[PDB]
């Protein structure tokens, strides 16, 4: 029950520079960073699914963790049409307190 | 290599940041800069960084239209810094 | 030749339709856009497709594969473009000072 | 969502050297890049300039990121006037 | 009237030449 | 002095801070404004992800806990530092060669290197 098998990792190095080797100190660590990355993403992605009061992990909340934290957009999956972007819901209390900063400044 | 051939275009340039200012901030960073062309390259690369934040804030100010004197207000610098990795968030109206 | 003239024909004549991008942008703004916005936004997206395919054929020429483009050369195309800042993401608040 | 750029994008990939018959899962990838590119150049365009979508702020993002998107938007704005001068 | 019918002829040939067979990939 | 700068001096006085610079209270109010407007940033992203109208308390409770790992990551816990040590503390101490001059690590871990510089042509 391992997800990466040291031949898929070796081809990941061969596609970058084919005359390059890794050490077993580096391979045993490169097999470790991916597994930790999977655990961190899944635990956060479960709480986004637990936020929506659902019990199924969809692709719409593995998207929101990688975009916001890890800066990863995985292209070939597609989403629903994004709703019209709400720009500024500035409240009345901010519209009247910030209209006092200017009232003292110029008057 | 481009880093060497660029350095021949730097013998006629003189950055705004002096060499004693840059040569001190490399001393806090961990080395004494012996070659004075490395001081002329880290100061130019850091002068270019200020000269794009202060220029994006100008085009942010010239995109709100007032056309006589341009004041470097925080309303033009704070969106201009977010395009790079500087995220300021200043408060107002402390209750 | 006889393929370069057909390829140059498709490089120029191909475009996204203005009747759909004006439907696509207005679903994001809320109210309305102008014709000179849709003309520009249909033109930048052709450069952006030409930024990926001209660079996904550099991934395929680097590896040992042929002209048909598998998705392996396309996820790698977005990976190399994002590391040079070409692909903008406005949902990742980046920080340069650490 | 359906695919609104399935037949148009196959002409464009042929225009940049791909094939006459690209794979379906490659146009699956490129169709999702364009919808995000138009979204992540409209979500950031409704905060700059004003909270609308005038094209004087679409030309701001193209400088200092890639000059090919700027040199190909000055040609589409110039040739709009030379194609109304001919009428 | 000349601009209306000739606009769709640049795109009609863009459905006869390119993309004859549809492929897929594993 | 607003009511939250009058309370920021109480927090530092409750610690072992009796003598501070007066610029500190202006700094600890900018940090406290940047923190709540970053939690409420993420609490509005999570309210729209569950597709609700307002920002409820369970959104702010998630936004607190889902940014205690990147914004305020911790020094390693005591149960982890004990297990790392007690396998390191079991290998014996090696013996020392009698005459080895300067005792140093191998050459790829030290800072001894030929240390070149450009020909000022």
């Amino acid at each position: 029950n391992q997800v990466l098998t040291k031949k898929k990792l070796q081809d990941l190095v061969r596609e970058v520079d084919p005359n390059e080797q890794l050490d077993e100190d580096v391979e045993e660590m490169l097999l470790q960073i991916a597994d930790d990355f999977i655990e961190s993403v899944v635990t956060a992605a479960c709480q986004l699914a637990r936020h929506r009061k659902s019990s199924t992990l969809e692709v719409k909340d593995v998207q929101l963790h990688l975009e916001r934290q890890w800066n990863m957009w995985i292209p070939g999956f597609g989403s629903e049409e994004i709703r019209p972007y709400k720009k500024a819901c500035t409240t009345e209390a901010h519209k009247q307190r910030m209209a006092l900063i200017r009232k003292t400044t110029k008057k | 290599t481009p880093l060497v051939d660029f350095l021949m275009q730097l013998e006629d340039y003189t950055p705004t940041i002096p060499d004693a200012v840059t040569g001190y901030y490399l001393n806090r960073a961990g080395f004494e800069a012996s070659d004075p062309r490395i001081i002329r390259l880290i100061s130019l690369a850091a002068q270019k960084f200020i000269s794009d934040i202060a220029n994006d804030a100008l085009q942010h100010c010239k995109m709100k239209g007032k056309d006589r004197k341009y004041t470097l207000t925080m309303e033009d610098l704070t969106p201009a810094l977010s395009e790079y990795g500087i995220n300021v968030k200043k408060p107002h109206y402390f209750t | 030749s006889e393929e370069q003239l057909n390829r140059y024909e498709m490089y120029r004549r191909s475009a996204f339709p203005k009747a759909a991008i004006k439907r696509l942008i207005q679903s994001i703004t809320g109210t309305s856009v102008s014709q000179n916005v849709v003309i520009a936004m249909s033109g930048i997206s052709k450069v952006f497709v030409g930024e990926v395919v001209e660079e996904a054929l550099d991934v395929c020429e680097k590896w040992g594969e042929m002209p048909p483009l598998q998705p392996k050369h396309m996820r790698e195309a977005v990976r190399r473009l994002k590391s040079k800042g070409q692909i903008p993401n406005s949902k990742h608040k980046k920080i340069i000072f650490f | 969502r359906k695919r609104l750029f399935s037949k148009e994008l196959r002409c464009m990939m042929y225009g940049f050297g791909d094939d006459q018959n690209p794979y379906t899962e490659s146009v699956d990838i490129l169709e999702d890049l364009v919808i995000e590119f138009i979204t992540e150049m409209t979500h950031k365009a409704m905060s700059i300039g004003r909270q609308g979508r005038v094209q004087v702020e679409d030309i701001v993002f193209l400088i200092r990121k890639d000059p090919r998107k700027f040199a190909r938007v000055k040609d589409l704005l110039t040739m709009n006037e030379e194609l109304k001068r001919a009428r | 009237v000349n601009l209306s019918e000739e606009s769709a002829r640049i795109l009609a040939t863009n459905s006869e030449l390119v993309g004859t067979l549809t492929r897929s990939c594993k | 002095m607003p009511k939250d700068a009058q309370m920021m001096a109480q927090i530092l006085k409750d610690m072992g801070i009796t003598e501070y610079e007066p610029r500190v209270i202006n700094q600890m109010l900018e940090f406290a404004f940047r923190y709540v407007t970053t939690i409420l940033d993420d609490a509005k992203i999570y309210s729209s992800h569950a597709k609700k109208a307002t920002v409820d308390a369970d959104d702010v409770r998630l936004a607190i806990q889902c940014r205690a790992d990147q914004s305020f990551t911790s020094p390693p816990p005591r149960d982890f530092l004990l297990d790392i040590a007690r396998q390191r503390n079991q290998t014996p101490l090696p013996l020392i060669k009698p005459y080895s001059g300067p005792r140093l690590p191998p050459d790829r871990y030290c800072l001894t290197a030929p240390n070149y510089r450009l020909k000022s042509l």
